[PDB]
RNA sequence: AAGAACCUUACCUGGUCUUGACAUCCACGGAAGUUUUCAGAGAUGAGAAUGUGCCUUCGGGAACCGUGAGACAGGUGCUGCAUGGCUGUCGUCAGCUCGUGUUGUGAAAUGUUGGGUUAAGUCCCGCAACGAGCGCAACCCUUAUCCUUUGUUGCCAGCGGUCCGGCCGGGAACUCAAAGGAGACUGCCAGUGAUAAACUGGAGGAAGGUGGGGAUGACGUCAAGUCAUCAUGGCCCUUACGACCAGGGCUACACACGUGCUACAAUGGCGCAUACAAAGAGAAGCGACCUCGCGAGAGCAAGCGGACCUCAUAAAGUGCGUCGUAGUCCGGAUUGGAGUCUGCAACUCGACUCCAUGAAGUCGGAAUCGCUAGUAAUCGUGGAUCAGAAUGCCACGGUGAAUAC
């Protein structure tokens, strides 16, 4: 029911963000399912490398925007007032769908 | 190569008749990566030749390759101006390989309307020692014999 | 109960579920000869099973997606070899000699900057 | 809950979501599907949460 | 330009990135503007204070600026007298609440940007570059990190031709990805023109 | 820097909302007929220079009209300058 | 090529056509614009189309049915 | 230059401005703002309107607007033989140096090489050299295999119940998806070699001698390119090499050259039916569905800032019917007539659609290029730039070789 959706820039930041999201709801008492993988988006950027003469040389960069879905099964009174506000994850864009 | 000898990628038998030589035949005859269209024309030409000639499907390409199968090849020994054609006994892989390259090039050269007709005509004319591939085989043997400075 | 094997060929993905029964093969809720068994890749799926002679022993329910005719049949080929553990391992030891137990490492090489494709280089001037 | 009719840019309170005992502002309203797009400024960043009309009250 | 640039590959695997803030791509440009518009300002204001490393993260409703420097005292001031006017204008240019934290770091010579600005300040005061470079590498290797080199280039020695000059103490494995290497650049200016300074410091490995 | 191109572009940004973006839709409905009438002439009196078609995308810092990238709001050498020095979040090298 | 629902005549040039209904035929008018369409209500004008270096005096006739003023202005030069 | 109809645009023909189009500071008065009229191609000059808000110790701020004056600002002006920074290139070929010791009066020499070995200055043996540093492998990413954790917007094997739709209980097994591990380290045996390093074959394993691919290019070289991305010394302009506006040029044509695309065909042309993708992008967006037009497209009009919704129907392939070696139902140039979309506006100089016209071209002289296996070849999809405009650039997959004596 509480369809939490996380969006981060690093693989070792979002699994750790959803680790407390699973522990601070499972321990206090509720029904919780595990994290759904939700495929990572890879955005590529290819730009010319040399400033004034550049015919066939280019530099290639990319960003991997990771995603996660917790999807809390039952919205009990224990998890509603304890889940968020404690992770300090400033680099994770959380989104919640009911 | 320079560092070590390298043999070309080995193949498996064909899916229809189970022969490793027909697999090489359809692979050489293939154009643009379309193996299906290539084997379709090869099987069609083989079937029409086996029906028209009246011989078995095995001898329909075995005797045709046999008449274009060389027994000597040319070595570039540099005697005649940095290139020459000294004759030596052809190895079996090269023996069947040169035969397939010649009969395929002859099928490409033939002026018939359909590739199935160009192939069934070269396959027919080859076995009776009259085809274009037979002319190619019976020209290199003469040039090799004429340039037999060594053996 | 069930004997499972995944299998992949460069773009494709299959689930080969081997259940006891008749010798027919169900692929994508359709028969084998109908989909592509009368055209290209007709007997490549039969090469692992030809060695053990399982003609009417096991039915295969297969769901495959991705790639093309050859890619789907290759995913079915590697799925059957992975799913060949149904009985004792004395039969896959001879299937290894055939070369189908080995997963093919033949996969496409990426395009590179300055090149039209994987290795093709642009034409150089004569002078 | 009272005050069923909402308007954009008005503060509300979260009651059935994970942000209980806190307030927030609704950035966008969808009267057709009756769903509120509310953001909670936690950790210095926006947090889009979906809320229903009857479940929450206007501040 | 054949030499490898370390800061584009070290911050991805072994070191943490200098910009960890997540934002939406659809409004990234304006945010990037507000991000860069104070990094130029902090570079100007902390030129007398000799800044060593800054890490700024913008969650889009507040901005957390973390600063390392030789002396936090001149920047903060007596109880907050100086830092409040900096936080005020940073909060006005970005439009969001600024959190500025200056961390105490002992021996700031192990950072590239500090030594870089130090040599640049010694190139505007017209003193000899060779002695300044030697002391800048000598009293950084003996006090800490296992390797350091400084490659200056451009109108050196008052000559009318381009040249390069460099000292290298210890070892700098620049092509080793696991090596923790700090690298920054600094451009001095004199009557002869702009002088380019590059400093690499290798502390350790993961 | 070439102050001319920057001055013209900044002027067109404000003037492309002062006149355009509100009466342009009226031109789209009336002149390109949707359901000739004489109300079309009154909608062709908009400024020729202030048109969004004249506006060329330029870099935020130097105003370079070539090599620009809309997403990052900079040019390829400016994206490369920030990307190499680790100022763009998560812009790692592509090595697949 | 031309506008779909009607011939686009320039605003200032339309003002010149309205003053030409009252003033009739006159001397060549050196205007700078070239983006005007010809129609039966435009025949008889003696305007001078701009062509960069000079202004070519064009006399409008029936044969210019769908052409614009810019199709009679020599801008480039031949050898 | 990752987008020249105006703009872009720097260049040109005309109309203009001089403390200025941008910035600091001084004085004076005016809220800012939203209105239209005449003239001109516009830049713009010349009038007629409305308003006087927040708020100050009423010195009426803080915002902005107009005028005047000097200091000045401005320049994609010159010089990459005065420079910073960035980049091509030799070349990812295995090279390049520092401490002592020793030799020669000394520049220098040894180390940095003789024998095996590797892609490697990689390792060992030998040994007046002993050690160390940059570089290479090496730590990074993907792919190839398995386990654990994980099941919605994804999936339906063991089960059944119905719209015969994964759609719904359920399973979360698993296609797929993504974090953490394990696995390949000359390790196991035999032979060879010097008993050393190492090599060949076989077993195990999904894969044996850096498994396959990518990133990463040493000390240095060409006074190599960029004063035009930006910064900057010197020099020059300053009622003008500065700034605004309309139009034009950047697209011309007796020519030569480079990089590309389409052809010369029965291996294919036309028409019908039909099977299977991957990688991405998307809010002034992608634009379903419905209706109108043969059509390009227009009006009406859901979903979603994204495994949900869209672009998007994958194409070659495969069945038949047609045409049979012709300048042809091969291939489409050029030209006329009539429209659509974007945009003040298709005007020299745009895209696409309909009708008509059907050049050259019969696989191309001397010569020359790319490729060692998922490669060459061939066929489609997406992205950047983009008001609207690619045969170029970048990226992804289908089928899939030939040949190494």
């Amino acid at each position: 029911r509480i369809r939490i959706r996380l969006k981060a820039f690093d693989h070792r930041l979002i699994d750790q963000a959803t680790a407390e999201i699973v522990e601070t709801a499972k321990r206090t008492g509720a029904q919780v399912r595990g994290p759904i993988p939700l495929p990572t988006r890879k955005e590529r950027f290819t730009v010319l490398i040399s400033p004034h003469v550049n015919k066939d040389a280019r530099d290639q960069y990319e960003i991997r925007t990771h995603l996660r879905l917790v999807d809390i099964v039952e919205p009990t009174e224990k998890t509603v007032d304890a889940l968020m506000r404690l992770d300090l994850a400033a680099g994770v864009d959380v989104q919640i769908s009911l | 190569p320079r560092r070590r000898v390298i043999g070309q990628r080995k193949i498996l038998p064909d899916p229809k008749f189970g022969s490793e030589l027909l697999a090489k035949f359809v692979n050489i005859l293939m154009v643009d990566g379309k193996k299906s269209t290539a084997e379709s024309i090869v099987y069609s030409a083989l079937e029409t030749l086996a029906q028209r000639s009246g011989k078995s499907e095995l001898e329909a390409f075995e005797v045709a390759l046999e008449n274009v199968r060389p027994t000597v090849e040319v070595k570039s020994r540099r005697v005649g101006g940095s290139t020459y054609q000294v004759p030596v006994e052809v190895r079996p892989v090269r023996r069947n390989a040169l035969a397939m390259r010649w009969i395929v090039e002859a099928a490409r050269k033939r002026g018939d309307k359909s590739m199935a007709l160009r192939l069934a005509n070269e396959l027919s004319d080859a076995a009776e020692n009259k085809g274009t591939a037979v002319k190619k085989r019976e020209d290199v043997h003469r040039m090799a014999e004429a340039n037999k400075a060594f053996a | 109960n069930q004997y499972y094997g995944t299998g992949r060929r460069k773009s494709s993905a299959a689930r080969v579920f081997i259940k006891p029964g008749n010798g027919k093969i169900v692929i994508n809720q359709r028969s084998l000869e109908q989909y592509f068994g009368r055209e290209t890749a007709r007997m490549v799926v039969r090469q692992p099973l030809e060695l053990v002679d399982m003609v009417e022993k096991l039915d295969l329910y297969i769901t495959v997606k991705g790639g093309g005719i050859s890619g789907q049949a290759g995913a079915i080929r590697h799925g059957i070899t992975r799913a060949l553990m149904e009985y004792d391992e004395s039969l896959r030891s001879e299937l290894r000699k055939a070369g189908f137990v080995t997963r093919d490492a033949r996969q496409v090489e990426r395009k590179k900057v300055g090149l039209r494709k994987a290795r093709r280089r642009p034409q150089f001037s004569k002078r | 809950r009272p005050k069923t009719l909402f308007e954009p840019g008005e503060m509300v309170r979260v009651n059935d979501g994970p942000f209980a005992d806190f307030n927030g502002v609704v950035e966008e309203v969808d009267y057709e599907k009756s769903r509120l797009k509310v953001s909670v400024s936690i950790f210095g960043r926006a947090t889009p949460v979906e809320l229903d009309f009857s479940q929450v009250e206007k501040a | 330009g054949q030499k490898v640039h370390p800061n584009g590959i070290r911050l991805g695997i072994v070191k943490p990135w200098n910009s960890t803030w997540f934002a939406n791509t659809k409004e990234f440009a304006d945010n990037l503007d507000s991000d860069f518009k104070v990094r130029q300002y902090l570079t100007k204001e902390l030129a007398k204070a000799s800044v060593s490393r800054i890490v700024i993260e913008r969650p889009a409703k507040s901005i957390r600026v973390t600063i390392h420097t030789a002396r936090p005292g001149i920047v903060i001031g007596k109880k907050g007298e100086d830092v409040e006017k900096l936080r005020k204008v940073v909060a006005d240019i970005a439009g969001v609440p600024a959190q500025i934290n200056i961390a105490e770091v002992r021996k700031p010579e192990l950072d590239a940007k500090l030594v870089a600005d130090s040599i640049t300040s010694q190139l505007e005061r017209r003193v000899m570059f060779r002695r300044a470079m030697k002391r800048a590498v000598q009293n950084a290797m003996r006090l800490g990190a296992k390797g350091i080199k400084v490659e200056v280039s451009g109108r050196l020695g008052g000559a009318e031709i381009a040249r390069t000059e460099w000292y290298r103490e210890g070892r700098v494995p620049l092509h080793t990805l696991r090596a923790d290497i700090d690298y920054n650049t600094s451009e001095a200016h004199t009557t002869y023109g702009v002088i380019g300074v590059k400093v690499w410091i290798f502390k350790g490995e993961i | 820097a070439k102050q001319s191109m920057k001055a013209r572009e900044v002027k067109r940004v404000a003037l492309a909302d002062k006149y355009f973006a509100k009466r342009a839709e009226l031109k789209a409905i009336i002149s390109d007929v949707n359901a000739r009438w004489n109300a079309v002439l009154k909608l062709q009196t908009l400024p020729r220079d202030s048109s969004p078609s004249r506006q060329r995308n330029r870099c935020r810092q130097t105003g370079r009209p070539h090599g620009f990238l809309r997403k990052f709001g900079l040019s390829r050498i400016k994206v490369r300058e920030a990307a190499m020095r680790g100022e763009i979040p998560g812009l790692k090298k592509a090595s697949w | 090529r031309s506008l779909k629902k009607g011939p686009f005549i320039d605003l200032h040039l339309l003002k010149k056509v309205e003053k030409a209904v009252e003033s009739g035929d006159k001397k060549p008018l050196r205007t700078w614009s070239r983006r005007s369409t010809i129609f039966p209500n435009m025949i008889g004008l003696t305007i001078a189309v701009h062509n960069g270096r000079q202004h070519v005096p064009v006399f409008v006739t029936d044969e210019m049915v769908g052409h614009k003023l810019g199709e009679f202005a020599p801008t480039r030069t031949y050898r």
